[PDB]
């Protein structure tokens, strides 16, 4: 697993086929990381991407909002932390991919999940809790229509 | 005096269009003297003074083509024989092939002489100015004079030019060459001439092996470019193949201006090949039956056991862009980058005609396993993915477009048992798995003419993947493409679109049920993979809304193209995926009011009804939903370009939204709110198709509404064609005021809305009266007076004559001053208001159950006066003209005062007009006449109506000669009787003589199924006339058509050909088809040879449409009776007779 940390960043730091799928295959071996040191080394490669590579890439969004939001879990949720991992949580539940609105729910969890979260961080929680009770109105009935593992 | 001399030259200008006196021996004097004078002012040198007063002199022409045609053209002709300065020869030169289409063909053949030794002195001229505009007049002179010279002065012309290709400035080569291809496309007879060329320029390259004076080799290699499109006595088969092997050589003598020049010669034989030369190369013998840096044995093109063009794929790539040790790249030192960019485009063109080269070993003979390690095929080509600049790396992104279109196109979509054959032959690894992915890769490039080329590879290469067993991959390089519709170069975005017009939409909607792992894809998204939506609404309907008028123009064709392919779920016909894809290939292979508006019951597809319903529904919301200028301004061009081609009235069903809610008025409300503002017409690139599109939509109430303007009777529909007919007369009172210089019911004086319309009519008018330029499609005011003449028109249809009675005052003024400009339509704008101001489903439904039903039911029955000014000026311009569009629509207008009985006054003491008409079939025949083909149905029938009060002996004298004495008939003779029989047969012992002479004359011509359709009509009269005339004349042409059948006579190549001849056997009489000896002769026949599909496809037409007689007309026991007696043997086509004849 360190030998894999090498490799991906020298490729990010190659054509737009292999921008998708070369973030995907980090978030998976997230399991195996078993260091401090390892994780710190993830999140650097992770925001020197969306400054230049362009927002309006809607395969490689969905791969990312779960691959940047696992890391600041592990690390401290800190106020430097926080202003770059809140933000980009509240923009693509507003995209019209409906595949890529699914992917970002699950960063929600690990940052919700155990570390005591900042005190203005928390009050956009009142962000997510807004977008939950929109979509279960018109999904109360119809279940069999709109999706499943939406 | 440099600024004495400016005010000189402008003021002999404005006072002769300001004289309006024309055609008096006062006025002749003064137009000869100083129109010489007007190019002594350009040929003093200073661009002060050559600027100001070249334009000038356009003022004069453009404002006299009506008027003193003979006389300008007089003066002009006289500078080229002065053969003046190269600065004053020139600018007239671009004057005199302008107005070579405005002459007559009366006076055309003395203009046609004095040219010829006026064209050869300045083809002898070096100066490089002057050899330029004339490789752009020879093109649209001798197009126009082409036709009135013979053999003897076109021989000469031509030996002048070659002796221009001996010189050595790369500006006089190269005119030279565009003159001698554009005299033979007109010269007289266009077949002849092509292959005269091939013999003069191959005696220049008679055997390669000597010395050819290089720059000579290049004057041979450029005329071959512009002709070569045009080959598509005659030129032979054995005259083309050798030219091909004279190219090859070419490509390895040393030059970089040398080696350039028979590259680009070779890229474009394989794209329009010449049919004669295709079929040689493609051949497994190929040349051998015709003639009875490289460091290996290639094998070269007269060898047998590989095809010619196997053998040309080894030798353009060992020489150029590849080494035979190993896979790497060549250097661009040694060749360069230009050289090594138009050697990858013609690799590409060969393997869409013989796929079967790209596998192949590059030397036949192995090269010396002591040096090398391994020997490589032809694929290190697409390793010139990662070389350097564009046109290298993306032209290897086309050439694996045309390695996959041409693949499944060879072996039927087998892409399983067909890549067997070649590894035991050639033992190369060459999937398709390895190129797609190489191909991914370009569209994602950076440079942006990296990008234009890899867009144009999946035109050619996603319509065959995603019908194929590859159809895994062909899906996603639809995704990707969708990617690339925000970048910002212009060419970028036009060539994703045309990849996304040719999509077959219900043939992709298929392949999303069947995926699960695609519809995730990378990041595993959840949902559905919608391509349908994503692709027209954020695309094509997107793309709309773009800033430029290039990329606006070419998305509306897409919804033209798209419409008939969408497949949106759930329709009442088509239920599934499935069932989509089955009724687009069945219909395949399983078989006067105004033009805006229609009054049939209108039979119309039920489930194509409902996906034009749903591009009418997004494309009416980018339209008053949207907030910028440039989504409503270029959202009402693809609206226009819809009701072209899916009109209102025959769709209705999908056109209607809300109004009379019931045919209809569809969305017509919003675009009159757009037409009134003041902001929205001042620009006139849309809104000349704003007005053609309100028309369509206020017509479409006219089967409904019908029973002020009270033949409206909807008084909801009233305010929408008031609004109109008060906006067509505001728009042609500023174009009357515009075309003549005056200063500013229809007023637009008190309106400021309309005066800053005035000041938009009169930018597009400076620029036209300035810029001698006539054949222009696109001018905003040429195009712009040509849409709201065409909307005045369809309105009065509607309108009576108690609404017309206080404007036939008003309508008829504008058009006198609106004459000139564009009299095309505006006659048709004249042609309409004598009309009105005299009162006038589950997939066994679908591929056999609904087709063969069709089938059995057709057996059964085959058991069974203030225009006295205005016309008068109409009929001066007929003589005059030469547009053969004019001198179409000014023969309906006459063919409708005789019907509407105006007195034959319109010549009032001679017959002036009647004269010229019968002069006009003296150069069809010959053949002095260049478009006769959009003139001869309606030349025809002015002349049969006049007869009722020229007589009927004499107008069938002069369809003789057209016929036997002329051109071929599809375009001359047989719509020369269209006119005649329908108003013969249908409409004492007088006219019992005249129905002898025209049908003997169709038995000369049953050979074409449009003399077929003429012959329906003849058989429905005798049968209502008198029934025992009815069976004398079914018999006689009973025994002339099968023994043409038999002999394959009858031109029978189209199924508009053998729908003609069935409903012939069904209305011919049974008693001269009750005898069985004559159609079976006719039946069991073999043709001469079937080795081509022009014979082989005759043959099967005759056997089909007499079976359609032995089935309906008798029945079983009648036809096996017969065999016994006639002794028809069943090895009459078998097996060992089909052999011998498709060799033979």
């Amino acid at each position: 697993s360190q030998f894999l940390l090498e490799l991906y960043s020298r490729w990010i730091l190659t054509p737009a086929i292999l921008i998708s799928e070369v973030v995907r295959s980090l978030l998976v071996v997230s399991d195996l990381f078993t260091e401090r040191n390892q994780f710190e080394l993830m999140y650097v490669t992770l925001t020197e991407l969306r400054r230049v590579h362009p927002s309006e890439d809607e395969i490689l969004a969905q791969y990312l909002v779960p691959a940047t939001c696992k890391a600041a879990a592990v690390l401290g949720m800190d106020k430097a932390v926080a202003e770059p991992v809140s933000r980009l949580l509240e923009s693509t539940l507003r995209s019209s991919h409906l595949p890529s609105r699914v992917g970002a729910l699950h960063g929600v969890l690990y940052v919700l999940e155990c570390d005591l979260l900042d005190d203005t961080a928390k009050q956009l929680i009142p962000v997510i809790s807004d977008y939950l009770l929109s979509n279960l109105k018109g999904i109360a009935h119809c279940v069999n229509i709109h999706s499943q593992q939406h | 005096t440099k600024k004495d001399r400016v005010n000189h030259c402008l003021t002999i200008c404005e006072n002769i269009v300001a004289q309006s006196v024309r055609n008096s021996p006062e006025f002749q004097k003064l137009l000869g003297i100083a129109m010489e004078l007007f190019l002594l002012c350009s040929d003093d040198a200073e661009s002060d003074v050559r600027m100001v007063a070249d334009e000038c002199l356009n003022k004069v022409i453009k404002a006299l083509m009506d008027s003193n045609l003979p006389r300008l053209q007089l003066e002009l002709y006289k500078e080229i024989k002065k053969n003046g300065a190269p600065r004053s020869l020139r600018a007239a030169l671009w004057r005199f092939a302008e107005l070579a289409h405005l002459v007559r063909p009366q006076k055309c053949r003395p203009y046609l002489v004095n040219l010829l030794p006026c064209l050869t002195r300045t083809s002898k001229r070096p100066e490089e100015s002057v050899q330029e505009t004339l490789a752009a007049a020879v093109p649209k002179i001798m197009a126009s004079f082409g036709n009135f010279a013979n053999d003897n002065e076109i021989k000469v012309l031509l030996k002048a030019f070659i002796a221009n290709l001996k010189s050595s400035s790369p500006t006089i080569r190269r005119t030279a060459a565009g003159s001698a291809v554009s005299i033979c496309q007109h010269s007289r007879r266009t077949q002849y001439f092509y292959s005269w060329l091939l013999n003069v320029l191959l005696g220049l390259l008679v055997p390669v092996e000597d010395e050819h004076s290089t720059l000579l080799i290049l004057g041979v290699l450029l005329t071959l470019r512009y002709l070569v499109p045009l080959l598509q006595v005659s030129p032979s088969a054995e005259q083309l193949v050798q030219v091909y092997e004279l190219t090859l050589h070419h490509t390895q003598h040393q030059d970089h201006n040398v080696v350039t020049g028979a590259l680009e010669l070779l890229q474009q034989l394989f794209r329009t090949p010449p049919p004669e030369l295709l079929q040689t190369l493609t051949a497994v013998g190929g040349i051998g039956q015709l003639t009875a840096r490289i460091k290996g044995d290639i094998g070269q093109s007269t060898d047998d056991d590989s095809a010619p063009l196997v053998h040309c794929v080894r030798l353009l790539s060992a020489s150029f862009l590849l080494t035979g040790g190993k896979n790497v790249l060549v250097p661009d030192r040694d060749v360069r980058v230009s050289v090594k960019a138009l050697a990858l485009s013609c690799v590409g063109a060969a393997v869409a005609l013989h796929p079967e080269s790209f596998f192949s070993k590059l030397y036949k003979v192995p090269l010396d396993t002591t040096e090398y390690p391994e020997e490589q095929y032809v694929s290190d080509i697409l390793n010139y993915i990662d070389h350097g600049d564009p046109q290298v790396r993306g032209a290897t992104a086309i050439l694996c477009g045309t390695l996959i279109c041409s693949i499944l196109s060879r072996s039927r979509f087998h892409v399983g048992d067909w890549m067997g054959t070649i590894r035991t032959l050639t033992g190369n690894t060459f999937s398709l798995a390895d190129c797609i992915p190489l191909l991914r890769k370009t569209l994602k490039d950076e440079s942006s003419v990296t990008c234009k080329l890899a867009c144009t590879a999946v035109r050619n290469c996603v319509m065959s993947l995603c019908s194929s067993s590859y159809s895994e991959l062909g899906l996603q390089l639809i995704i990707d493409v969708l990617t690339l519709r925000n970048s910002s170069y212009w060419l970028v975005r036009t060539e994703l679109l045309e990849t996304l017009a040719e999509i077959d939409f219900r043939l992709v909607s298929f392949l999303e049920a069947k995926a699960e792992n695609l519809h995730r894809g990378a990041h595993h998204y959840t949902g559905l993979l919608k391509l349908q939506e994503r692709v027209l609404n954020n695309v094509v309907i997107h793309l709309l809304g773009d800033e430029d008028p290039r990329v606006r123009h070419v998305a509306a064709a897409s919804l033209i193209r798209l419409v008939p392919k969408l497949f949106y779920k759930c329709d009442q016909g088509q239920a599934d995926p499935v069932v989509a894809v089955a009724r687009d290939q069945s219909s395949v292979y399983l078989k006067r009011i105004y033009r805006g508006y229609n009054l049939l019951p209108s039979i119309t597809d039920v489930t194509m009804e409902n996906n034009l319903s749903r591009v009418i529904a997004a494309v009416s919301h980018e339209l008053i939903t949207s907030t910028t200028r440039a989504l409503t301004f270029g959202c009402c061009e693809a609206l226009c370009l819809l009701s072209t081609a899916f009109p209102v009235c025959i769709w209705s069903l999908g056109w209607h939204c809300g109004v009379p809610p019931l045919c209809t008025v569809g969305m017509a409300t919003m675009i009159l709110t757009l037409l009134s503002s003041a902001w929205f017409p001042l620009d006139l690139s849309a809104h000349q198709d704003a007005l053609i599109l309100a028309g369509n939509l206020l017509a479409a109430s006219a089967p409904k509404s019908l029973r002020v303007w009270p033949a409206l009777g909807d008084r909801a529909l009233v305010p929408m064609v008031e609004q109109l007919f008060s906006h067509l007369l505001k728009v042609i009172n500023i174009c009357a005021h515009v075309l003549d210089d005056v200063a500013p019911l229809g007023s637009f004086y008190h309106l400021p809305s309309y005066l800053r319309l005035h000041d938009v009519l009169k930018a597009t008018h400076a620029n036209y009266k300035v810029t001698l330029d006539l054949q222009n499609s696109t001018e905003k005011f040429g195009g712009f007076l040509r849409s709201a003449l065409d909307v005045l028109s369809q309105i009065l249809e509607l309108a009576t004559l108690q609404d017309i009675g206080k404007c036939v005052e008003e309508i008829l003024g504008y058009l006198k001053s609106c004459f000139s400009r564009e009299p095309m339509m505006a006659t048709v704008c004249v042609q309409q208001l004598l009309k009105t101001l005299f009162g006038t489903p589950g997939l066994y439904h679908y591929c056999f159950m609904a087709p063969y039903t069709h089938f059995t039911q057709a057996l059964a029955d085959a058991s069974l006066r203030l225009f006295e000014p205005l016309v008068i000026k109409a009929l001066k311009q007929y003589t005059t003209t030469t547009c053969v569009q004019l001198q179409k629509q000014v023969l309906d207008l006459l063919a409708q005062l005789v019907q509407l009985r105006v007195n034959y006054c319109l010549l009032d003491s001679d017959q002036v007009f009647i004269g010229f008409v019968l002069k006009q079939f003296e150069y069809i025949e010959v053949g002095q006449f260049r478009e006769s083909e959009a003139i001869i149905p309606n030349i025809f029938f002015f002349l049969v109506l006049l007869s009722y009060e020229i007589g009927i002996p004499k107008i069938i004298q002069l369809c003789d000669g057209i016929m036997a004495s002329g051109r071929k008939a599809v375009t001359h003779a047989i719509p020369a009787l269209q006119p005649i029989v329908h108003d013969l047969f249908v409409l004492g012992k007088e006219l019992e003589t005249q129905k002898e002479v025209v049908v003997s004359m169709l038995l000369r011509l049953i050979q074409y199924h449009q003399v077929l359709e003429m012959f329906i009509l003849v058989l429905q009269q005798c049968h209502k006339e008198n029934e025992d005339k009815w069976k004398r004349l079914s018999r006689q042409i009973a025994d002339i058509i099968l023994p043409m059948l038999a002999k394959q006579q009858m031109h029978i190549d189209s199924h508009e050909a053998l729908g003609v001849l069935n409903t012939l056997f069904e209305i011919l009489a049974p008693s001269s088809l009750r005898p069985v000896d004559m159609l079976l002769r006719s039946m069991f026949v073999t043709p001469n040879t079937m080795a081509s599909v022009s014979t082989v496809q005759l043959w099967i037409s005759g056997i089909l449409a007499i079976l359609r007689v032995l089935i309906s007309q008798s029945t079983e026991d009648i036809v096996l009776s017969r065999i016994q007696e006639l002794s028809f043997s069943p090895y009459l086509i078998s097996c060992t007779v089909i052999n011998r004849l498709r060799d033979g």
